[PDB]
């Protein structure tokens, strides 16, 4: 969740 | 001349570096290649939350849900914003919106949402 796709 | 995919991938890997305005500088590059990508718009709303820019990942969340409605990211990092503009009402209603589309999605985020719905509502009852 806390990280870029 | 690098494809929005290709400056989408060098701004997760500054990211990863902790260069979180370059980062932001690159989905910024992204989005002129192609504006019509949610992911670019929450993967800058996240750089925006690491930057202190609020109200600039407000904004990126916003245009995020025009083009992917569904986004669990869009939601979640937009609660994430308004927790922190204590706007706790809604953020509240973002984050659990963010979980039930996790669960529609069959996403596992672990703990992550549930912990933050926790801390909006600890918050608003400690605002009263
Ligand atoms: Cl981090
Ligand atoms: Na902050």
């Amino acid at each position: 969740l806390w990280w870029p796709d | 001349s690098p494809s929005a995919q290709e400056l989408k991938e060098q701004g997760n890997r500054l990211f990863v570096g902790r260069k979180y305005p370059e980062a932001a500088a690159c989905y910024g590059r992204a989005i002129t290649r192609n504006p019509l990508v949610a992911v670019y718009y929450t993967n800058r709303a996240l750089c925006y939350l690491k930057m202190q820019q609020h109200e600039q990942a407000l904004a990126d969340c916003r245009r995020a849900l025009e083009l992917d409605g569904q986004s669990v990211k869009a939601h979640f990092f937009l609660g994430q914003c308004q927790l922190e503009m204590e706007s706790y009402d809604e953020a509240i209603a973002n984050l659990q919106r963010a979980y039930s589309l996790a669960k529609e999605q069959r996403l596992n985020f672990g703990d992550d949402i549930p912990s933050a719905l926790r801390i909006a509502k600890k918050k608003r009852w400690n605002s009263i």
